[PDB]
C-alpha cells in the first residue's frame, strides 16, 4: 500500500518535472515569435518605402522620449543589412529584403522545432496524468467494497 | 472526447475576442484618423509611420492609403463577427449535449 | 500556548503581507529609474548633437534587426520633443534639453517617494522581525529549565 | 433562502458594476491630468510655435491656436466625462444602500 | 550591530565588482578599438554612435574622443580597484573582529 | 577522513574548473557558427559591394576583401581556440579520473 503509493508519487511528481521542462519551451517559443515579427516589421518598412514615389523622402527620426529629429533618406534605394558578427553589408532594396525573407525563415523553422518539443511534452504529461488516473482509479477500488 | 472538442472551441472563442478588439478598436482609430485628417487643408504636412520609419506623406496619399486601411479591417471585422457567433453555437450546442448526456 | 501561537503567526503572517506589498514597490521603482534614464540618454544625445560641428550630419537610421538607412539630419539646431496626451513641440535644442531636465526632475521626484515607501515598508519588517523574534524567544525560555 | 438568494444576485451585480465605473473613473482622471499638463506647456510658446499632433497612427503638424482649442476642448468633455461617471456611481451608491437594508430587513 | 556594517559593507563590495567587470570590459573594448581605427586612412568613413543617434564622424575625432574615454575610463578602473582592497580590508576587518569575539 | 577529505577538496577543484572551461567551449563554438555564416554571406558580394564593420562603439566602412580576410582569420583563431579549449578539457578529465581511481584505493 506505501509502495503502490510511491509509482502514484513518481508519476505525479515527474509531472511538475516534464511540465517545467516545458516551462522553458514557452519561454524560447515567446522570444523566437517575437524576433520574427521584428524582422516582418524591418521587412514591412522596406517593401513600403520601395512604394513611396518621393525622391529623398522627409522623416521623423526617434531619438528617445518623444524627441523626434528632421531629417530626410537620401539612398532611398539601398540598405545596410546585418551579416552578422560585427559586419552589414550594403544591399538594394530588393537584395535587402531578399536576405530578411531568408532569415525570416530561419525563425519560421526554429518555432516549428520549439513548437514541436512543446508538442511531444504536452503528450508526456498526457500520458502521465493518464497512468495515474488509472493508479488512482485502481486504487479506490482495492478499497472499495458493497456493504454488508 | 466531446470535452476534447469543448476545450477547443473555447480557446477559439477566445483569440476571436481578442482579435476583435484589436480590431474595434484599430478601426475606431482609423476612423476617427480619416475624420480628422479630411478637414485638413491640401498642403497639410503629414508625417506617415511606415512600420520602423516615419516618413512625410500627403493629404491624399493619406486619406488614400486611410480609406483602404478602414475598408479592408471593416470587413475582417464582419469575419470575426460570424466566427464569433458561429463557434458560440458550437459552445451553445457541446453544452447542451453534455449536459443532456 | 495555542493563544500565544496566533500572536507569533499574525506577525509572521503580516510579514509575507507587508514584504509582498514591497515587492509592488521595488517594481515600480524599477520602471522610473529606467524611463529616467531614457530621458537622460535622449538629453545626452542632444547635448552631443549640440557639439556636433557639421551643417547637416549624415546619420545610420536603425530600422530594425541590424538594418538602417542613409541619411542626414536637417535641422540639427531644433528638436521636436513630447508635450503630452498627443502632442509634441519643437523647440530649440537648449529649449529641448530644457524641458528634457524638467521631466528629468519629475523623474527624480517619483523615485525619491517610492523610495521612501520602500524604507518605510522595510522599517515594518525589521520591527515585526523584532516583534516576533521576541515572541519566540520568551517562548523557548517558558519551557525551558535546568534539570533536576 | 429565496427571497433574499435574490436580492444577492442583484447586489452582486451592483457592486461589479460600481467598479468598471471607477476604473473608468481613473482612467478619465489621469487622462485629464495628461491633457492639462500639455496645454500649459503649449501655452508657454510663441504663436509661430510649431507643434505636432498625433492623429491615430498618423502626425500633422497643426499650429499653438488649433492645439490650445483642441486642448481646451478636450479638457472640458473630459471634467463632464467625469462628472457623469460621478452620477453614474453615486446612481449605483444608493441602490446599493438600498439593496443592503432591504436585504437586512428580510 | 557589528554586522549591520559587513552586511553593508559586503553590498558596497557587491557594486565594485559590478561596475569593475562593465569597466574592465568597456575599457578593453575601447582600446581594441582605437587600436584599430588608428591604422586607418583619415579619409575613412565613421560612423559614431552618439547616444541614440548614429552621425557620420572623422578619423580624427574618432580617435580624439576615444583617448578621452581610454583616459577617463582608466582613471575609475584604479578608483574601483582601490575601492575594492579597501572595502576588502573592511570586511576581513570584521570577520576577524566578529569571529575572535 | 583527512587523507580523503583533501582527495575531495581537489576534485570539488576539478570539477568546478571543467564548467568554466566548457561554457568558455561553447561561447566559442557560437562565436565559430555567428563568423562563418557571416564570411559565407560576405563571399556573395561583388567587390565593389559597401560593406560596414563595427568597431566597438563605433562603425566603419570597410570592403569586402577587407572583411573577408578578417573574418577567416578570426574563424581559424576561432578553431585553434576552440582546440586548446578541448586539450584544456582533456586533461582536467584525465587528472579527474586519477583522482577518482586514487580516492576509491585509499
Amino acid at each position: 500500500m506505501a509502495q503502490n503509493n510511491k509509482e502514484l508519487e513518481k508519476l505525479a511528481y515527474e509531472y511538475q518535472v516534464l511540465q517545467a521542462q516545458a516551462q522553458i519551451l514557452a519561454q524560447n517559443l515567446e522570444l523566437l515569435n517575437l524576433a520574427k515579427a521584428e524582422v516582418q516589421t524591418v521587412r514591412e518598412t522596406l517593401e513600403n518605402l520601395k512604394k513611396i514615389e518621393e525622391e529623398k523622402p522627409e522623416i521623423l527620426v526617434p531619438i528617445g522620449a518623444g524627441s523626434f529629429l528632421k531629417g530626410v533618406i537620401v539612398d532611398k534605394n539601398n540598405a545596410i543589412v546585418s551579416v552578422g558578427s560585427g559586419y552589414a553589408v550594403e544591399r538594394s532594396i530588393d537584395e535587402a529584403i531578399s536576405f530578411l525573407e531568408k532569415r525570416l525563415k530561419e525563425y519560421d523553422e526554429a518555432i516549428k522545432k520549439t513548437q514541436g518539443a512543446l508538442a511531444e511534452l504536452e503528450k508526456r504529461i498526457g500520458e502521465v496524468a493518464r497512468k495515474a488516473q488509472e493508479v488512482q482509479q485502481k486504487q479506490s477500488m482495492t478499497s472499495f467494497k458493497v456493504k454488508k | 472526447a466531446m470535452l476534447g472538442q469543448l476545450d477547443t472551441y473555447q480557446q477559439q472563442l477566445q483569440l476571436v475576442i481578442q482579435q476583435k478588439q484589436k480590431v474595434q478598436a484599430d478601426l475606431n482609430e482609423a476612423k476617427k484618423a480619416l475624420e480628422e485628417i479630411e478637414t485638413l487643408p491640401d498642403d497639410a504636412q503629414i508625417y506617415k509611420t511606415v512600420g520602423t520609419l516615419i516618413v512625410k506623406t500627403t493629404k491624399e496619399k493619406a486619406v488614400q492609403e486611410l480609406k483602404e486601411k478602414i475598408e479592408t479591417l471593416e470587413v475582417r471585422l464582419n469575419a470575426l463577427n460570424r466566427q464569433e457567433q458561429k463557434i458560440n453555437e458550437k459552445v451553445k450546442e457541446l453544452t447542451q449535449k453534455i449536459q443532456a448526456a
